[PDB]
């Protein structure tokens, strides 16, 4: 008796209102063997539950790309950018600079335990991360960054698994 | 280098 456009509205709410909480809850940030910094699940999550947004800059594709080659200019900066399809176009957030946000702290793998959606709030897209499975306390979190590119692969092996 | 790309899940 939760109708279907009932049941949509209501978790359209729901998602709508973790985003611009900004509540990062049920995570913490760990050094992971291999990968650095990464971040484990400190409560249950269940399957379909919002985790976390990927959470950075907006920007457009042609601002994205020199941005990008920029950072490599530093072998000191990471690979934060996310790359997206919405409305016709290709955005990008840019998680590079350091924050307090933990979505730009997920680790990849082929065989995670979130998945990224697109999300739109009254106009602007957000990337956020979904749980694609039930998640219990302590597992890493962890998502396919999708980066298909040999080059890329060639550079980081654990882009394939 | 690499970066991060979503695909499709309307
Ligand atoms: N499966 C994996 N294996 C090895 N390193 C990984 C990995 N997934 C992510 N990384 C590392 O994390 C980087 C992306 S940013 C993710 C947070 C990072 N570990 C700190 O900061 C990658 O460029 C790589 O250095």
């Amino acid at each position: 008796r939760k109708s279907k456009a009932e049941l949509q509205s209501e978790e359209r709410k729901r998602i709508d209102e973790l985003i611009e909480s900004g509540k990062e809850e049920g995570m913490k940030i760990d050094l992971i063997d291999g990968k650095g910094r990464g971040v484990i699940a400190t409560k249950q999550f269940s399957r379909g539950d919002f985790v976390v947004e990927y959470h950075g800059d907006l920007i457009e594709i042609t601002d994205a790309k020199k941005r990008e080659a920029l950072y490599a200019q530093d072998p000191s900066t990471g690979c934060y950018m996310y790359y997206f399809q919405y409305l016709s176009k290709t955005y990008c957030v840019d998680a590079t600079r350091e924050t307090n946000r933990l979505g730009r702290l997920i680790n990849h793998s082929k065989c995670g335990n979130c998945q990224t959606k697109l999300h739109d709030i009254d106009g602007v897209p957000h990337l956020i991360l979904i749980a694609s499975r039930d998640i219990a306390a302590g597992e890493e979190l962890l998502y396919d960054y999708g980066d298909r590119s040999k080059a890329s692969i060639e550079a980081h092996p654990w882009l394939k698994h | 280098r690499h970066r991060k790309v979503l695909r499709d899940n309307y």
